[PDB]
RNA sequence: AAAUUGUUGAAAGGGAAGGGCAUUUGAUCAGACAUGGUGUUUUGUAUU
RNA sequence: AUACUGCCAGCUGGGACUGAGGACUGCGACGUAAGUCAAGGAUGCUGGCAUAAUGGUUAUAUGCCGCCCGUCUUGAAACACGGACCAAGGAGUCUAACGUCUAUGCGAGUGUUUGGGUGUAAAACCCAUACGCGUAAUGAAAGUGAACGUAGGUUGGGGCCUCGCAAGAGGUGCACAAUCGACCGAUCCUGAUGUCUUCGGAUGGAUUUGAGUAAGAGCAUAGCUGUUGGGACCCGAAAGAU
RNA sequence: AUAUGUAAGAAGUCCUUGUUACUUAAUUGAACGUGGACAUUUGAAUGAAGAGCUUUUAGUGGGCCAUUUUUGGUAAGCAG
């Protein structure tokens, strides 16, 4: 009692019903996976930038 | 047997619970009987509290 | 709202005394709430039946 | 409300909404949590991770009476004091008249300093205290005295 | 506020002025069409007299009519037909000729009949079957007031201005064509002239680029 | 035949004529439909759809949240409009003298408003005193801070509060949740 | 009550019957012209 | 001039189907102005019967068409299975615990109804407690336990605040989403005053980690739908045991 | 050849380097940003029937048949 093993029939149609729309993009992407040295530096630089901006517009 | 995201339930109903079911239809009757027994005991011990 | 309501006497059309409304008569009218509560209490007054 | 069920809407249709090919059989996948490690492993791993195995140590004869310790935050403490006098102490915040709050009488075994009580001095009576709760109470001007 | 005498007089004066300016614009359009045609003819004659050949400028506008049904159509031609608004059989649309649109037409060759329409057939199509796309609704044009209200930002204030933009494709041809709801043509009154439609017009069929015969085909279908 | 691109006979996907049978809510909906139709005020339109909104989509908004909205710069005298229930917060010890318009007020919240000196008004009084929503400030409660939403979207490497009944040791804290027991999620 | 039968009777009948669209023929039936109209030759002009 | 082709907002004729629709309206055409029109959908005139005449129903006849229904199936009219016929009965129910959504009440609380009071005696009405859930989490546990900032910075944000009769910006931005942070547990580090001679970790950290905090949102009742154990949609074994 | 990955800008382009514990021999770079300039061609065509997003659940998880590409087989209304 053998049966059909595999097929890609109807798969593209099923995908394209409500499918291949592009993923949504963001400003300020996640900083995970980037160099942790750069992460520490960016954290300190952002803190300093916020402090300086508050000082500039008190 | 297991399905989509649901809490795992532990329902202990693998015995003859249908034989061991007690439904309290006699709540009102028991309350009435308890009040009646209290009144009867009060009458029997009429001066006692 | 409702200023006063008179009192009907068995000895005539009315009397001198009148009283204000207890504001329970000014409480809101909720037909849906009344319907649900009445359904539930009408079920409350019931008796059990079963086959052998 | 049996008249609202889909059983009344399936009257006339052959399969009663259960399909003609894969019928409504009795127990096609098992009974209960059958095969949670064999054929329901996918569901268990997706939705109930950590289901299988044992981790901690055991505790024979455990007692929730032993482990009873409700927690109270500082804002909830100042609202725990009665309101009709709460206004009075809040206005006349001063020492030698600070209210005594018995968190144990209210039913709390521990106080936690979740933040920003007013500067009204207040005597606090609790079974256990937190570091930050004690510091915040003293900054407000009151004190925490331990009870049992 | 009677709104019987003064309001009516002001509205009628505005309408009369708008009609006068529409008439002036239509006269200018007719003069331009006649001048262009005669200039083409004299250019050809001048080339012949000077011994050179006058090559006709490639037509800037086509009319394309989907003539195949909605069944058994591959995804890319189906999507191109949808993009050209050919979602039904005997359904027509005006297309500006560029490389992109020519590639689209080459893609959908076996399902459409397209060609180069003239002012006569463009006017016939717009007058007989003219429907605007207003609030996603197909309302008949039927009024220079409607056309002006929906395209007055581009200066198109009448069916004559819309037709002029379509025939002499201009800055706002895209907007005018998108305002024009796709034409729903009938089957040709005299038949398709061929026993079998779904061969190329060159091969004795009906689909493909029938360059100047689309005028006759669309006048029969309209 | 037509080669359809979109789905035929597709409903709006939004709510109108709210499922609540409250006749008074219907009266408010009628008034604000008239206001939104004949006023052109975006405030009227948004209040109409917020009236259409359901319960979990109308979270309670606290008097502390209203106080923060008023502490916003230049918003002390704005009428705070919430379409829902205003609850009393015991974590604040001061309230300003604002006017609050809302569908429902808890007893403590209303007492707080009137003790601070402001007025609790309904949406019909808000409409009669501000038909275009002049000098109004709409408040909304946190919709995505409930048990259901914390359970929603559960899966591997998401961290979304698995649907459980008993919480503690030996309750889904094992193989599939720590490296010492098989893998970690 | 139905299945299934005998009889008032009606129609159909070249190796089935029943059905759909559409008329014809026979049988049968509802709807509609005292309806809120002419001012005085017919009257049973407070009834018009 | 004429096979031809193209155009005409060129001129005439013969047929057919249709007639939808409203208490002032619109867009237009027509002699130097009265107003009429084929201009936002049919009117005018004239005939026959004041009825089975038109029609509805029904039975035949005629033209064309029409395989026996339900089921399994890729495929049933099937030389696949059930069905001779009719009447009555006949199959997704109730319960315990629940998920999503919705409605209702109250709301950092919520649930009277295990009980007690009273009752027009299983209704109804009322009631100091406790308890369940929520308000705190995290760790295996001992334990510890959520604001260094306007409860933070950036981006986007409905709504709300002016000069404003042609094209025109800022302020605030509380749902929510993305991101960088801060805080609370866990892991790994560091380790100042003081020593029930070795003890509490103050402070400062870490590409680590939590179903957390960061101006609460839940509780209860009810209703589709879905889940599990129960006879479990209904009927059906070969068996096993006392 | 047919298919196939990108880009066709405002989350963009140019002067102030303001912050940094990263980096550089170095106010050198890197990242983020404050100030300023860019409108009806905001940077190809066509279309868009409203973008986007979340929850929950049914049935299904025996397939078969054209035209092309193609495997085993002499071939098959064969098997893939």
């Amino acid at each position: 009692a053998k049966s059909k093993n595999h097929t890609a029939h109807n798969q593209t149609r099923k995908a394209h019903r409500n499918g291949i729309k592009k993923p949504k993009t963001y400003k300020y992407p996640s900083l995970k996976g980037v160099d942790p040295k750069f992460r520490r530096n960016h954290k300190h630089a952002l803190h300093g930038t916020a402090k300086a901006l508050a000082a500039a517009k008190k | 047997a297991i399905s989509k995201n649901l809490p795992i339930l532990k329902n202990h109903f693998r015995k003859h619970w249908q034989e061991r079911v007690k439904v309290h239809f006699d709540q009102a009757g028991k309350k009435v009987s308890r009040r009646n027994a209290r009144a009867t005991r009060a009458a029997k011990i009429a001066p006692r509290p | 709202s409702r200023p006063q309501v008179t009192v009907h006497s068995l000895t005539g059309e009315a009397t001198a005394n009148a009283l204000p409304l207890p504001a329970v008569f000014s409480a809101p009218i909720r037909p849906d709430i009344v319907h649900t509560v009445f359904t539930s209490v009408n079920k409350n007054k019931r008796q059990a039946y079963a086959v052998s | 409300p049996s008249r609202f069920t889909k059983t009344r809407k399936h009257r006339g249709h052959v399969s009663a909404g259960k399909g003609r090919i894969g019928k409504h059989r009795k127990h096609p996948g098992g009974r209960g949590m059958a095969g949670g490690q064999h054929h329901h492993r996918i569901n268990m791993d997706k939705y109930h991770p950590g289901y299988f195995g044992k981790v901690g140590m055991r505790y024979f004869h455990k007692q929730q009476a032993h482990f009873w310790k409700p927690v109270l935050n500082l804002d909830k403490l100042w609202t725990l004091i009665p309101e009709d006098k709460r206004d009075q102490y809040l206005k006349s915040a001063s020492k030698e008249t600070a209210p005594v709050i018995d968190t144990l009488a209210a039913g709390y075994g521990k106080i936690l300093g979740k933040g920003r009580i007013p500067n009204v001095p207040v005597i606090v009576k609790a079974r256990f205290v937190s570091k930050l709760a004690e510091e915040k109470i003293r900054a407000a001007g009151g004190v925490v005295e331990l009870i049992a | 506020a009677e709104q019987v005498a003064a309001e009516r007089a002001a509205r009628k004066a505005a309408n009369k002025e708008k009609r006068a300016i529409i008439l002036e614009r239509n006269a200018a359009y007719q003069k331009e069409y006649e001048t262009a045609e005669r200039n083409i003819i004299q250019a050809k004659r001048d080339a012949k007299a000077a011994g050179s050949y006058y090559v006709e400028a490639q037509h800037k506008l086509v009319f394309v009519v989907r003539i195949k049904g909605i069944n058994k159509i591959p995804p890319k031609p189906r999507k191109v037909l949808q993009l050209l608004r050919l979602t039904r059989i005997n359904s027509g649309t005006f297309v500006k000729v560029t490389k992109a649109t020519l590639e689209l037409l080459k893609l959908i060759e076996p399902y459409v009949a397209y060609g180069y329409p003239s002012y006569s057939t463009i006017r016939q199509l717009v007058y007989k079957r003219g429907f605007g796309k207003i609030n996603k609704q197909r309302v008949p044009l039927s009024d220079n007031a409607i056309i002006e209200a929906n395209l007055g930002k581009y200066g198109i204030l009448s069916i004559d201005d819309l037709i002029h933009e379509i025939i002499t494709v201009g800055p706002h041809f895209k907007q005018a064509n998108n305002f024009l709801w796709p034409f729903k043509l009938s089957n040709p009154s005299g038949g398709w002239g061929v026993p079998r439609k779904f061969k190329h017009f060159i091969q004795g069929g009906s689909f493909g680029n029938r360059e100047e015969f689309i005028n006759k085909l669309v006048k029969s279908m309209n | 035949g037509i080669d359809h691109t979109s789905k035929q006979h597709k409903r709006s996907g939004h709510r109108t004529a709210p499922k609540s049978d409250n006749v008074y809510l219907k009266l408010l909906v009628k008034l604000y439909t008239f206001l939104a139709r004949r006023t052109d005020a975006p405030f009227n339109k948004v209040v109409l759809k917020a009236l259409f909104l359901s319960k979990i989509n109308r979270p309670p908004v606290s008097v502390s949240r209203i106080a923060r909205a008023l502490k916003q710069e230049g918003a002390a005298n704005k009428t705070v409009v919430v379409v829902g229930t205003v609850t009393d917060d015991a974590r604040i010890f001061e309230f300003p003298k604002t006017t609050v318009a809302a569908l429902r007020f808890t007893a403590g919240a209303r007492a707080k408003i009137v003790k601070a000196g402001g007025e609790c008004i309904t949406l019909d009084q808000l409409a009669v005193r501000a038909p275009k929503g002049q000098n109004t400030l709409i408040l909304r409660g946190p919709r995505n801070s409930r048990e259901a939403v914390r359970h929603f979207g559960m899966g591997p490497h998401k961290g979304k509060a698995p649907r459980i009944l008993s919480t503690g040791r030996k309750f889904e804290r094992a193989r599939g949740r720590r490296r010492s027991k098989g893998f970690k999620v």
